[PDB]
């Protein structure tokens, strides 16, 4: 069973920068689309960004476009989320997930294999 | 609505066949192009339950993207070819039909 693990979370000042990582076990990382979601208390788990298997296309929720950058290193079984110009509204547990089907989508139903999450707190 | 699988993922809904809205593009020419070609564009949209999103824009983006992906696949096998203008026009009309669908889902809730 492929498992995913987030890291890189922490406490960061408004306007600051953090880079998250998602590491996958197994040997099929590059065969699947991947995504990042976030959940704050009192809210549900919501789309942040996604990237195709090859890296050829990416997608973002409107509130993070221009601030956050998703990428992947297919030779290292790792996805990243570079988060710049962080805002208080970005505070959440961030989860990585593996795409279902061949199309990257924004719906919560479009991914599985959720990690346990990494906490990001913007003062 | 009808349940659907697209691109190997289930959980989609396929809406009813709709009356496509007339779209304005800011030139009479493109308006008339649209009127002449709108039959080539979707009149049914693929969407997912509202509860799979935290906002309307994400619901509508998925609905636009997957509808036009599925339409492009199924119509290219029957010989269709879409130009850049066609794609732009499809994105606008499908976006309106997806917003209508979102409103229907949001009133039901």
């Amino acid at each position: 069973a492929v498992q995913l693990q987030e890291s890189g979370g922490g406490l960061v000042q408004p306007g600051g920068s953090l880079r998250l990582s998602c590491a996958a076990s197994g040997r099929t990382f590059s065969s699947y689309n991947m995504g990042w979601f976030r959940q704050a208390p009192g809210k549900g788990r919501e789309f942040v960004a996604s990237i195709t298997s090859s890296g050829d296309k990416s997608d973002y929720t409107d509130s993070v476009k221009g601030r956050f950058t998703i990428s992947r290193d297919n030779a290292k079984n790792t996805m990243y989320l570079q988060m710049n110009n962080l805002k208080p509204e970005d505070t959440a547990t961030y989860y990585c997930a593996r795409g279902l089907g061949i199309y990257i989508i924004r719906a919560r139903g479009g991914y599985d294999h959720w990690g346990q999450g990494t906490q990001v707190t913007v003062s | 609505a009808a349940g659907a699988v697209v691109g190997g993922l289930g959980g989609y809904m396929l809406g009813s066949a709709m009356s496509r809205p007339i779209i304005h593009f800011g030139s009479d020419y493109e308006d008339r192009y649209y009127r002449e070609n709108m039959h080539r564009y979707p009149n049914q949209v693929y969407y997912r339950p509202m509860d799979e999103y935290s906002n309307q824009n994400n619901f509508v983006h998925d609905c636009v993207n997957i509808t036009i992906k599925q339409h492009t696949v199924t119509t290219t096998t029957k010989g269709e070819n879409f130009t850049e203008t066609d794609v732009k026009m499809m994105e606008r009309v499908v976006e309106q039909m997806c917003i209508t669908q979102y409103e229907r889902e949001s009133q039901a809730y």
